[PDB]
RNA sequence: AGUAGCUGGUUCACAUCGAAGUUUCCCUCAGGAUAGCUGGUGCUUGAAAAAGUAUUGUGCGGUAAAGCUUUAAAUGUGCAACUUGCCAAAGCAAGGUAUUAAGGCACCAAGUGGGCCUUCUUCGGUAAGCGGAGCAGGCGAUGCGGAAUGAACCGCUUAGGGAUAUGUGGCGUCAAAACUUAUGGGCUCACGAACAAUGGAUGACGCUCAAGCCCAAUUAGUGCCCAUUAUUCCUUUGGUAAGGGCGAGAAAGUGUAGCCCUUCCGAUGUAGAUGUGGCGUGGAGGUAAGGACGAAGCUGAUGGCGUGAGCCUCAGAUGGACCAGCCUCUAGUGCAGAUCU
RNA sequence: CCAAAACCAGCCUCUACUGAGCAAGAACGAGGUCAUGGUUUUGGCGGAAAUGGGGUGCCCCCACCCGUCUUGAAACACGGACCAAG
């Protein structure tokens, strides 16, 4: 159960198409956001850190671990209830056939099988 | 071996805490019956009784930490009144009565009742331990803090911070200053003196009411 | 409501010394909200009169004083007070009340309105019960007659709170709120 | 909502981990971190913290200065008491000015090839902190020492020179450049 | 705009009323071993060796006795530090301290409330 | 402009450091010299008897 | 590519701390240097030389008041807790056998060096939202809650949240709360509710046995509402904090997806300083791996992860051939703003 | 998965003196609560359901354009149309 589910967006990203939504800390004395007036956007801080034993845990309940080939699956053989292999985006559909019928045989989870 | 010697101690300590607080209960019931006889003697004698002066005030910081002057700001630190509704028991030396007089607008205080002392020490009581602020929970906790054959019970503490103690400093200093909640039902005016219809300053025995809503 | 001001009699003295080995004790009637203020007003007069001060004295008795009874009676309160507009008006107003405490607190509200006079500007100078006739003041004299009857005219009778209502049917007391 | 005035000023700055990249310091901190925690000994707590210091603050010691400080220590020892091990958390350097030294048993992070040979020419052992832990797991008659750092030429520069009390060394590639007439100079001495 | 050595000493170095005149023999026969506490209370009748002004009334220990002068170490708050000053002073300007006379008396000696039966008791009313 | 505002605040940040203890920089030097010179003659003799004392303690410790 | 003490700009995040507008000096006054303030690094050891506070003892003072230029406050302020000279001489001298709180020291370095307001005290000025100082506190650099509104007033100062309770301020509507409470007192008929000209301001309405004023109150002679505050709970982060431990895990560990658990205290922040098994970019030494079963790139109500910079996955009914990871090296490395090109 | 109830713990709320009063102390009893901990129980839902995210709208509420030099910027002060590459 996350502290904040919203992104901490950059101030006024919505007005300027070029600005990425990605966070930049506001600066300028007069910044409404760094002066942290109440009606303004929030800034990220240590206090929004997620609970630390639920951290990094995907709703499946697994921590994702990158996988590239069939050998990686054995890195997850003994901790298959803790880690879930997420096959890399660029492995071929060829190789993924091999990772997948083997990630099945081993009882290891895969996020994108 | 030690495993059970921890029992011989934990059993011996409540045997002591029983023995202690049996004395303190008697030392209260007796001390006050004796203090009723005299004021009652005197009324028969057509005669007044100068009650012994308070030897302990339960000072309570009552204004917040903003805009406070360097002299008041130091006295509050030496009282260990560093937050708002912090509380400490300070005994009423002239030198203290002159510290309290220097920061009264920042504090409410008076002369705690034995009951007020119990509630703070039992409910809000926290020992300093290895610099840790440690909630009182065991008499074991107290005897370890106070390496003092005198101070073993939580009843030892309440007597010290009420009777005025020979260890009133040894005791009250080993307590973290009390972190009371704001008085339920509110204050009156943290700006005026109590006799002005406000809050700050000495309010004598009445502090027990004010401080009761807080504890 | 019950009186604003409790009736304290604070007794105290300058604390004993080789300067004054057997100091006078001073009784002092006060009308205070509570003893801590009565004790305070008592030390106000100790320095304003006896030159003794709170640090150097010691109240011997803060005790409140018991009411004379409860029968309606008649009080001559003698009340000095202060203002920039008036620096010390001696003033024996009379009040009709059940108690010295009630006549006095009644004299503070009266005095606070006709004179923007705070509690600590005022000082009571005495509160005799008076017999019917001695009251020169004409206002309370109306109430002396053993045969006095008056109407409770043009009442606003608010309902008991449990029964109060925002909307009611007009010639009824059906609630509609 | 708290007075904090004067709290931050009381914060101390201490090393809690070595900046040394050297693997052996880290096996050596691994030891005495353990040994300092698991023993009641104050010696392990000193060897462990000194071991965390800068090589600046781990000044080298002359073997000359060990032989002095050691015999000066050991000469008083009651007969049949073998002399303390001479531990230093730093390098031990040979001293030409003391050709012959006592059979010392020095223990240090590092030894000069000269110190190590003179140390063994006297028949003394030149043991490391590894077997220091294995022979004196506690600082039992170890004689922990430090090398000097006041005579270090960096500190000769501390302060100003121009300020009257001072005998700071001015920074100068040119020794003759800031030379000055006796008249024009800062007063040498000055009371604090 | 004009702070010479004795700026603003119109009152400070004034002799007290009907207490004018150079220091007496009790002054002259006082003697100062080093480490003695002293009071640098400047006396105007004596002008040689007069303390600056800041040092007037300051206490400090003697660190030095020359034939007519008493060196005194007197702390001065300069800024964030108390610099420890060394004023030189003619002995007239140094009144020996009693600042420790209580404490010396101590190691010399190291070597509630009840019924008040009082009967007079006027009423306090105005 | 010459306001002294924020100065005692800025000064009490690191406190008014209290003055050095008398046992430290207790140099004489500019002390009335004739006393100062006799003091050297004694201190130098304290040194010869301090060293002579330690020579005694060792010879005593050879037993 | 003249120079510019001037103007403008100077690109990731987070965490840790965090100012100064004053001193001396300068052809100095829009700038330096200097010291202070601040950071970092330590060092040193742990009621060391602790203290913006009292008490007690001992000095200092000449302002207010007084007085007719003299007595004298309060607030303050200091302080304390054998050998070798002198003497006439061996005796003197000198050196030797209350509360609270971790103390001190060093190094390097920044920013700053326009301040402003207010409190009280003043000085100058006829007066000022005026010039100048002293004191302290603030704003600057800081919100939040309140005063309708307000840089500095009031309260309170600040990690992400919940309960509780408050502070200043309120409780007729607006607006949470007296569904217009009092089983309180007076006063009031026309206005009334801290710091001459666009029509229009107790904030608005409206209120008048008040919804005004003074006073007191809290269910009544038998209270309630609202804070970034307090307390408590959960979580985070920091601690160069305190301990314990060493079905899957149990690493001797600064720092990671932290070796694990426990407890405690802290958390704002401009300039600035620092940290970061912090993010991210082009390249290199390595390692490991991927790709025509589709690399990079690009698109994306593709979700997922991370406080965040960001990463990852999904989907392209995109592309067409390169390339991510990890440790080390490197730099022409991160952009809404320069009247930028 | 949504619910609801229970239990335990926690937590919270709700005589004495005096001359009818207080400056006054507990007790019994009961309630509340999981955005407190541990104990399940019981039902509801189950090509879909369910929780989460995302999108769009609304509602109530909060909310002065940013950068800038400046004591002070929302300023009737300067710079600012958009985007890409730099
Ligand atoms: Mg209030
Ligand atoms: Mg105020
Ligand atoms: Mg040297
Ligand atoms: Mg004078
Ligand atoms: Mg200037
Ligand atoms: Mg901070
Ligand atoms: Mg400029
Ligand atoms: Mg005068
Ligand atoms: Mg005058
Ligand atoms: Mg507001
Ligand atoms: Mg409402
Ligand atoms: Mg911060
Ligand atoms: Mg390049
Ligand atoms: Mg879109
Ligand atoms: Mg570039
Ligand atoms: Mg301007």
């Amino acid at each position: 159960v996350k502290k904040r589910t919203k992104r901490f967006t950059r101030h006024k990203c919505e007005l300027f198409p070029q600005l990425s939504s990605s966070w930049r800390k506001p600066r300028g004395e007069d910044s409404p956001v760094r002066r942290r007036y109440k009606g303004q956007k929030a800034m990220p801080n240590k206090g929004y850190g997620s609970d630390r034993k639920t951290k990094y845990i995907t709703p499946s309940g697994f921590k994702n671990f990158p996988i590239h080939n069939v050998q990686d699956l054995y890195m997850l053989l003994m901790q298959n209830r803790k880690y879930a292999g997420v096959i890399s985006h660029t492995v071929g559909a060829k190789s993924r056939k091999a990772i997948v019928r083997k990630a099945h045989e081993l009882d290891v989870r895969l996020i994108n099988g | 071996k030690a495993i059970a010697a921890n029992k011989a101690a934990r059993v011996a300590l409540k045997k002591a805490a029983y023995a202690r607080g049996l004395r303190y209960s008697r030392e209260y019931r007796s001390a006050e019956k004796k203090l009723v006889h005299l004021r009652r003697q005197a009324k028969s004698c057509g005669n007044y009784y100068l009650e012994a002066k308070p030897k302990v005030a339960v000072v309570t910081r009552i204004r917040g930490i903003a805009k406070v002057a360097p002299k008041q700001r130091k006295i509050l630190q030496l009282l260990r009144l560093r937050q708002i509704f912090n509380t400490v028991f300070v005994r009423l030396n002239k030198p203290m009565e002159n510290m309290l007089r220097a920061v009264e607008p920042y504090i409410a205080y008076g002369y705690p009742s034995l009951r007020t002392v119990r509630m703070m020490v039992y409910k809000r009581g926290h020992l300093k331990i290895n610099g840790q602020r440690v909630k009182i929970v065991n008499n074991q906790m107290i005897e370890s803090k106070y390496n003092n054959e005198n101070i073993v019970c939580a009843e030892d503490i309440v007597n010290q911070i009420y009777t005025g103690g020979k260890h009133f400093r040894e005791v009250t200093n080993g307590l973290w200053p009390f972190k009371l909640s704001p008085p339920a039902g509110g204050m009156r005016q943290k700006r005026r003196h109590f006799v002005e219809g406000g809050d700050y300053g000495n309010r004598d025995a009445l502090i027990n009411r004010f401080l009761a809503r807080m504890i | 409501v019950k009186p604003h001001l409790r009736h304290y009699c604070v007794v105290g003295r300058e604390t004993p010394s080789e300067k004054n080995p057997a100091p006078t004790v001073y009784k002092f009637e006060v009308f205070a909200p509570n003893f801590v203020v009565a004790k305070s007003r008592f030390w106000r007069m100790m320095r304003e009169k006896n030159k003794v001060k709170s640090t150097h004295g010691d109240v011997l008795s803060c005790k409140v004083v018991k009411d004379r009874k409860l029968a309606a009676r008649n009080y001559s309160v003698d009340i000095a007070y202060y203002s920039q507009r008036c620096g010390y008006t001696h003033m024996v107003k009379e009040f009709r009340d059940v108690s010295k405490a009630g006549a006095v607190s009644q004299a503070y509200h009266d005095l606070a309105s006709r004179h923007r006079a705070r509690y600590h500007n005022i000082e009571v100078l005495g509160v005799k019960s008076i017999p019917n006739h001695q009251v020169k003041r004409l206002s309370i004299s109306e109430y002396h007659a053993s045969n006095l009857s008056f109407p409770l005219l043009h009442r606003r009778v608010k309902a008991p709170r449990k029964d109060r209502v925002v909307f009611v049917k007009k010639n009824t007391k059906r609630a509609v709120v | 909502g708290v007075d904090l005035t004067g709290v931050q000023k009381k914060k101390r700055v201490v090393r809690h981990h070595t900046y040394s990249t050297n693997p052996y310091i880290k096996l050596l901190i691994k030891l005495y971190k353990f040994l300092a925690q698991r023993t009641n000994s104050a010696f392990n707590k000193l060897v462990h913290q000194r071991l965390l210091k800068s090589r600046s603050n781990r000044a080298p010691i002359s073997l000359s200065r060990i032989a002095v400080c050691m015999k000066r220590k050991s000469v008083w020892l009651e007969k049949g008491k073998k002399a303390p091990i001479a531990v230093i958390v730093g390098d031990v350097l040979d001293d030409v000015r003391m050709a012959r030294i006592p059979a010392l048993r020095v223990c240090a992070l590092r030894f000069s090839k000269s110190a190590r040979e003179r140390i063994t020419g006297a028949g003394g052992e030149c043991l490391t902190f590894d077997q220091l832990a294995m022979v004196a797991p506690t600082g039992k008659n170890t004689f922990l020492l430090r090398g000097r750092k006041s005579g270090r030429e960096s500190v000769k520069h501390f302060g100003a020179a121009g300020v009257p009390g001072s005998h700071a060394k001015p920074f100068t590639s040119n020794r003759g450049k800031e030379r000055q007439r006796s008249s024009a100079r800062r007063r040498a001495f000055r009371h604090k | 705009h004009s702070h010479g050595y004795k700026c603003g000493t119109r009152h400070l170095f004034a002799k007290k009323f009907r207490k004018h005149g150079v220091p007496s023999v009790s002054t002259i026969l006082t003697n100062f071993k080093v480490g003695d506490y002293v009071d640098v209370v400047a006396d105007s009748a004596v002008r040689a060796g007069m303390p600056h002004k800041y040092y007037h009334g300051r206490t400090g220990i003697v660190w030095n006795v020359t034939p007519r002068g008493v060196g005194v170490i007197v702390n001065k708050p300069v800024r964030n530090r108390t610099v420890r000053k060394r004023i030189c002073v003619r002995f007239e300007h140094v009144r020996k301290s009693r600042c420790q006379e209580a404490f010396k008396q101590k190691q010399k000696d190291f070597l509630n409330g009840g019924i008040v039966r009082a009967k007079r008791v006027e009423v306090l009313a105005r | 402009n010459h306001t002294n505002h924020n100065q005692s605040r800025k000064n009490h940040r690191n406190g008014i450091k209290r003055a050095l203890p008398m046992y430290l920089h207790n140099s004489k030097r500019g002390s009335w010299l004739p006393a100062l010179i006799n003091a050297r003659r004694v201190r130098k003799n304290n040194q010869k008897a301090a060293v002579k004392a330690r020579r005694e303690r060792l010879a005593a410790h050879k037993a």
